[PDB]
DNA sequence: ATCTGCTTTGGGTGGGTGGGTGGGTTGAGGCAATT
DNA sequence: AGCAGAT
C-alpha cells in the first residue's frame, strides 16, 4: 500500500494537498518509490467504514484506488508527449537499429551535435554534456580497489551564455534526472537525512 | 570536476550576426501558431529534423540502451 | 561628563517624595518634616556617589 | 452583442495605441513613459516552448526607480487592483516563505510541507515588489531561477519539488543615496548586480524637480482629486472597457515578418556593439517581447 | 454584571462655543502640563480625516500616524494611556511585547477544542479606531514590515495553513520612541536618535520632538505642578461620545478657496529650499489635518482657518522635526 | 424467566489495514530557519 | 460483574 498525495506542481498555490491510497498487487510492488511522482491508472473502489461514519456522523464510506499499472513521472516535465508506461525502453527493432545508427562512421560527432539543438554554439559544453550522458565504465580491481566510472561537469560562465537551458536540457533527457539551485537546496536535502 | 567548460561573452560582430540569426530563427520555429495525429507527429518531426541530426526520442532510448 | 549615572528627571522628584513620605510613616507623625526630606536626600546621594567617588 | 460593437469601435480608431497609455493609473500624473511599460507588461508576450522541451519566457519584467515620493507605490497599486491575478508585497517580506517557497513541518512526527510565497502565489499573474533593494539574500539568489527558468527548485529534508513561478515582476525600488545622483551611471546608483539587472527588459527613472511651474501644476492635480472625487478623472477608456480589450488582445499571437527578422538582428548588433556590460542575449529576446506586446495593443 | 435629542441639542451647544479648540484640548488629558502642541495633534488624530471612497481610483486613507518620541524623563505612555481611554475602538500595545495580544493576525490551534482558528492581531482589531503602540523603536523585522504593509496597504494578508485571507486594518497609529542612548542630542539628526529606517518615519502625518531641555523656569513650572498634584473641563464620556458622533456623521468637504490656500502653502513650503524642505506627503497631511479640524467643529465644509490651523501644525512639526 | 456470552478500567499480557479533533506528556536528537 | 441476546 502507497499513500498517493498531489504533486506540488498541480495542486493550487497555497493550498492544501488531497491524498489517496494505492493497492499495488503482486508484480506491481517496489516500481514506486518515496518521494516520486507517478501516474497511477486504477479501479477507483468504494467500502463500508465504520470509524469513518463514527467520526463523520454521516454514512460516509472510504475510497481507495486498486492500482493497474504505474509511470514514473518524475524527471520527465517534458517527456510528456509520449506512449507507453516507459518512454526510455525499446522494441526488438528499435535496437536492432539503434545498431545501424552506430557503425555509421561519425556517430561520436552527430551525437555531439543532437545535444540540446535550439542552443547555437558552445560545442565544448555539448561534448562535455555528451560524455557524462553516457559515462564511463565502474570497475572493481579484485574485489578491493573501487573506481569511479561517472564524469562530472562544471560550466563556469558569463549571465547570459545558456547553461541553465542545457541543465534543463540534460534533466529532460538523462533516465533518471533531479534538478537543485543553490539556495533551494541543503546539506541533507542532498544525500540522506 | 571531469571537465571544466569556461564560458566568455565578448562582442564580436560577425558572431553577434551568427547568433541573433540563430536565436531569431529559433523563435520562429518555436511559434505555436507555426489522421489528425498522424499529422500533427509529421509536422513536428519535420521541424525537428532542421536542427537535430537523431531524433530526440530514439536518442533518448539509444542512450538508455548504451548506458544498460 | 561621562561619570554621571543619569541625569535627574520628574521621576527622581516623585522617588523623593516617596522617600519622605515612607520616612514621615516610620515617624508615625501626619505632617512630613522637612527632616525627613533631608534625611532621602541624603540616602539618594550616598546610593551611588558615597562610593562612586571612591 | 453590444460589447463586441463596442471593442470595434475600439479597434478601428487610428489612435488607439495612444489612448491605451493615456487610459493607464489616470491617478497619476504625468508619467506616460512608465504607462507605456506597465501597458506592454499586462499584454505580455508571447511563451514559447522549442521542439526540445526548452521553454522561452514570454513575461515582461519593469523596474521603475526614482526619489522619495514620486507616485511609485502609485503604481504599484493600480496594478494590483486592476491586474487579473496579482499580489502586492515587499522585499523585506515577513512571512517564512519571503518571495519564494520555504518549507514548514508541524509539531513532531508531521513531514515537512511547502509554504508558498509571493512569486508562487502570483503564478500567471503580475507580482509587484514595492521595495526591491531590501530583499533577503535567500531570496536574492533565489529570484535567479524565478525570473527566468519560472520555476522554484528546492530540495531540503524529505522534500524535494520543482514549483511554478510563471509570473511578471512590476518592482519598485529606491537609490542607493538618498537621491538619485544624475552623474552616475544607472549601475551606480542601484544596489543590484548585474545578472539581475539583465534579467528585467524595462528600467524606468523619476526624478524630482523643483521647478515652480511643474510643483504648482501638480499641487492643484492632488488637490482636485479630493475635491472633484470622481469628476476629476475622465480618461478616454473606462477601467471596465479597458480590461475587456486587454483580455481581447492577448487571444492574439503575432509572428515576425520576414522583414521584421533581419530588422531585429541589424538592431541588436547596433546594440551590443554600443554596449562595448548591461546588454546580452537576453536583450534581443526582450526586443522579440516587447515587439509582440505592442503588436498586441495594436 | 457588575444618543438622545438631549445629548445632540449638548453637543451642538459645546460645538457653538468660541473656544472649542482650547476646549477639547485641555479636556483630553489634563494631568499633563504645557504641552498644546501634541495634545491639538492628539486631538485632530482622534476624529479623523474624512475616508474616501473612489471610483476610477484608488483608496485615499483619512488617519492620522503620529509618533511621540523624545527623552525618556517625559510624558509619552501617559499620553498614549490617554487616547486609549478616549478612543471609542483601538487597542494598547508595546512592540516586542508577550503580553500584547500580537500585531498581526496569525493562525493558531484552540486549546479548549483543539481546532485551528484564525485570530486577528492588535492593528486588525483597531479598525476604524487608533491603535498605540507604546515601544516603537525595539521591534521584530517581520513586525516592522507587517506595519509597512498596514500602513501602505492598510489591509493585512496571510497566506499560510492552507488559508489565504486579507483582513481589513484601517486604523491609525499613535507611536512613541525614545533615543539609542541616555538622552537626545540635538546635534545629530532626528533619525540617527531615533533608530528608525527613514522609510518608516517618513509615513507619520506628525512627528513630535518632546525634549526635556535643562530650564530654570522649566523645571521650576513642572515641580510646581507636579507638587500641586498632592478653565472647564469636560468628562471622558462626553469627550467620547462627542467623537464617536462627529466621526459617524460629518463629513467635511474642500472648497474653492481651500483649494487655492493648501497649493499655495504647499508651494510655499517647497519654495524653501538643492535641498528639498516639502514633499508631496506633506500636501496630504495638510489636507488630512485640515479635514479633521473640519470635523472636530462640527463642520460639513473646509474653511480657510481649517487650512491655516492644518498648516500651522504641520510646519511647527516640520519645525522643530 | 433462564441460559450464553463480551468487555472494561485504561494500558503495552490487543494493537499499528483505526488513528491522533479518543486520552495516556517529558526527554533526546535532527533539521530548517533564524541568527 | 453488568448488560445484550436466543430458546
Ligand atoms: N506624479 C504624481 N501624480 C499624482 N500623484 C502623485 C504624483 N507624485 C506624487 N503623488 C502623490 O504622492 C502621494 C504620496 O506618494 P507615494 O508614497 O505614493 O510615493 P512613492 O514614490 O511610492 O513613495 P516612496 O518612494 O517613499 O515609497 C501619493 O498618494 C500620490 O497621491
Ligand atoms: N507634564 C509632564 N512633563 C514631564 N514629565 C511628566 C509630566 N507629567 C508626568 N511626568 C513624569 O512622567 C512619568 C510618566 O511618563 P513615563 O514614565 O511613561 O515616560 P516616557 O517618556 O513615556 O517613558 P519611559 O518609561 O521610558 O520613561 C510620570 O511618572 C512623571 O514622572
Ligand atoms: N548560444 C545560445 N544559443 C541560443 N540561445 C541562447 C544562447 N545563449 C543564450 N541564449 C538565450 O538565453 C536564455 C537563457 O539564459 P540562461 O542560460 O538561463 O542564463 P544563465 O546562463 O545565467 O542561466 C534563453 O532564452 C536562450 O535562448
Ligand atoms: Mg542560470
Ligand atoms: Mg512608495
Ligand atoms: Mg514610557
Amino acid at each position: 500500500r502507497v499513500t498517493l498525495q498531489e504533486a506540488p506542481g498541480t495542486v493550487p498555490p497555497g493550498r492544501l494537498p488531497r491524498h489517496r491510497e494505492v493497492i499495488l498487487l503482486a508484480d506491481l510492488v517496489d516500481v514506486s518509490k518515496p518521494g516520486e511522482e507517478v501516474e497511477v491508472t486504477g479501479i477507483y473502489k468504494n467500502n463500508y467504514d465504520g470509524n469513518l461514519n463514527a467520526k463523520n456522523g454521516f454514512p460516509v464510506f472510504a475510497t481507495i484506488i486498486e492500482a493497474n499499472s504505474i509511470k514514473r513521472r518524475e524527471g520527465n516535465t517534458a517527456n510528456e508527449g509520449e506512449e507507453g508506461l516507459d518512454v526510455f525502453s525499446w522494441t526488438e527493432e528499435e535496437e536492432r537499429e539503434f545498431r545501424k545508427i552506430s557503425r555509421d562512421r561519425g556517430i561520436i560527432d552527430k551525437i555531439i551535435s543532437s545535444m540540446a539543438p535550439s542552443i547555437y554554439g558552445h560545442r565544448d559544453i555539448k561534448t562535455a554534456v555528451a560524455c557524462s550522458l553516457f559515462g564511463g565504465v565502474p570497475k572493481n580491481v579484485n574485489g578491493k580497489h573501487s573506481i569511479r566510472g561517472d564524469i562530472n561537469v562544471l560550466l563556469l560562465g558569463d549571465p547570459g551564455t545558456a547553461k541553465s537551458q542545457i541543465l534543463k536540457y540534460v534533466e529532460k533527457t538523462a533516465h533518471r534526472a533531479v534538478f537543485a539551485t543553490g539556495q533551494g537546496a541543503s546539506a541533507v536535502g542532498l544525500t540522506a537525512s | 570536476f571531469d571537465i571544466l567548460c569556461v564560458v566568455r561573452d565578448l562582442v564580436d560582430e560577425e558572431a553577434d550576426e551568427r547568433l541573433a540569426t540563430f536565436v531569431v530563427d529559433s523563435h520562429v520555429r518555436s511559434h505555436p501558431e507555426n489522421n489528425a495525429r498522424q499529422r500533427r507527429l509529421q509536422r513536428q518531426r519535420k521541424k525537428e529534423e532542421e536542427i537535430s541530426p537523431i531524433p530526440q526520442e530514439l536518442l533518448m532510448k539509444y542512450i538508455h540502451y548504451a548506458r544498460t | 561628563s561621562k561619570f554621571s549615572f543619569g541625569q535627574a528627571t520628574p521621576r527622581t522628584l516623585l522617588g523623593i517624595i516617596r522617600l519622605s513620605q515612607a520616612l514621615a510613616k516610620l515617624r508615625l507623625a501626619d505632617m512630613v518634616d522637612i527632616d525627613d526630606v533631608e534625611e532621602a536626600l541624603r540616602l539618594v546621594r550616598v546610593s551611588k556617589e558615597s562610593l562612586y567617588q571612591e | 452583442s453590444d460589447e463586441i460593437n463596442e471593442l470595434k469601435e475600439m479597434v478601428k480608431d487610428e489612435h488607439i495605441y495612444d489612448k491605451l497609455v493615456r487610459s493607464i493609473a489616470p491617478a497619476v500624473f504625468g508619467h506616460e513613459a512608465v504607462k507605456k511599460g506597465i501597458l506592454l507588461q499586462m499584454l505580455g508576450g508571447v511563451h514559447k516552448s522549442t521542439v526540445e522541451g526548452i521553454k522561452l519566457r514570454g513575461d515582461i519584467n519593469i523596474c521603475v526607480v526614482g526619489d522619495p515620493s514620486t507616485s511609485k507605490s502609485q503604481f504599484l497599486k493600480y496594478v494590483v487592483g486592476f491586474a487579473p491575478r496579482s499580489v502586492y508585497t515587499s522585499g523585506k517580506a515577513s512571512s517564512a516563505a519571503g518571495l519564494t517557497a520555504a518549507v514548514v513541518r508541524d509539531e513532531e512526527g508531521g513531514d515537512y510541507t511547502i509554504e508558498a510565497g509571493a512569486l508562487m502565489l502570483a503564478d500567471n499573474g503580475i507580482c509587484c515588489i514595492d521595495e526591491f533593494d531590501k530583499m533577503d539574500i535567500s531570496d536574492q539568489v533565489a529570484i535567479h531561477e524565478a525570473m527566468e527558468q519560472q520555476t522554484i527548485s528546492i530540495a531540503k529534508a524529505g522534500i524535494h519539488a520543482t514549483l511554478n513561478a510563471r509570473t511578471s515582476i512590476l518592482a519598485a525600488a529606491n537609490p542607493v543615496g538618498g537621491r538619485y545622483n544624475r552623474k552616475l551611471s544607472l549601475r551606480g546608483n542601484l544596489n543590484m548586480t548585474a545578472p539581475i539587472m539583465s534579467r528585467f527588459d524595462l528600467f524606468f527613472v523619476i526624478l524630482d524637480d523643483c521647478n515652480e511651474k511643474i510643483d504648482t501644476e501638480l499641487a492643484s492635480h492632488i488637490v482636485d482629486l479630493h475635491m472633484k472625487r470622481d469628476e476629476a478623472i475622465e480618461p478616454p477608456f473606462s477601467a471596465e472597457q479597458l480590461r475587456r480589450y486587454i483580455k481581447y488582445a492577448r487571444t492574439f499571437k503575432p509572428i515576425l515578418t520576414k522583414e521584421a527578422r533581419s530588422y531585429l538582428v541589424e538592431k541588436y548588433k547596433e546594440l551590443r556593439k554600443d554596449d562595448a556590460y548591461r546588454i546580452t542575449v537576453r536583450q534581443l529576446e526582450s526586443m522579440i517581447r516587447l515587439s509582440e506586446a505592442i503588436a498586441r495593443a495594436n | 454584571k457588575v444618543i438622545t435629542d438631549q445629548d445632540l441639542a449638548k453637543i451642538r451647544e459645546v460645538a457653538a462655543r468660541e473656544d472649542l479648540y482650547s476646549l477639547l484640548a485641555r479636556s483630553i488629558a489634563p494631568s499633563i502640563y504645557e504641552l498644546e502642541d501634541v495634545k491639538k495633534g492628539i486631538l485632530l488624530q482622534l476624529f479623523g480625516g474624512t475616508n474616501k471612497t473612489f471610483t476610477k481610483g484608488g483608496r485615499y486613507r483619512g488617519d492620522i500616524n503620529i509618533l511621540l518620541c523624545g527623552d525618556p524623563s517625559t510624558s509619552k505612555s501617559q499620553i498614549l494611556q490617554y487616547v486609549h481611554k478616549i478612543t471609542p475602538r483601538g487597542v494598547y500595545t508595546s512592540g516586542k511585547g508577550s503580553s500584547a495580544v500580537g500585531l498581526t493576525a496569525y493562525i493558531t490551534r484552540d486549546v479548549d477544542t483543539k481546532q485551528l482558528v484564525l485570530e486577528s492581531g492588535a492593528l486588525v482589531l483597531s479598525d476604524g479606531g487608533v491603535c498605540c503602540i507604546d515601544e516603537f523603536d525595539k521591534m521584530s523585522d517581520s513586525t516592522r514590515s507587517v506595519l509597512h504593509e498596514v500602513m501602505e496597504q492598510q489591509t493585512i494578508s496571510i497566506a499560510k495553513a492552507g488559508i489565504i485571507t486579507t483582513l481589513n486594518a484601517r486604523s491609525s497609529i499613535l507611536a512613541s520612541a525614545n533615543p539609542i542612548g541616555s538622552r537626545y542630542n540635538p546635534n545629530l539628526p532626528v533619525t540617527e536618535n531615533i533608530d528608525l529606517p527613514p522609510p518608516l518615519l517618513s509615513r507619520f502625518d506628525l512627528v513630535y520632538l518632546v525634549l526635556d531641555k535643562v530650564d530654570e523656569k522649566n523645571d521650576r513650572e513642572l515641580a510646581k505642578h507636579l507638587t500641586n498634584l498632592y478653565d472647564d473641563v469636560l468628562p471622558v464620556e462626553f469627550l467620547t461620545m462627542y467623537i464617536s458622533y462627529a466621526k459617524e456623521h460629518i463629513h467635511p468637504i474642500i472648497t474653492e478657496a481651500a483649494k487655492t490656500e493648501l497649493v499655495r502653502a504647499y508651494v510655499g513650503m517647497r519654495k524653501m529650499g538643492k535641498r528639498i524642505t516639502a514633499t508631496t506627503r506633506q500636501l496630504e497631511s495638510m489636507i488630512r489635518l485640515a479635514e479633521a479640524h473640519a470635523k472636530m467643529k462640527l463642520k460639513n465644509v473646509v474653511e480657510l482657518e481649517d487650512v491655516q490651523e492644518a498648516v500651522r501644525l504641520i510646519r511647527s512639526a516640520i519645525k522643530d522635526y
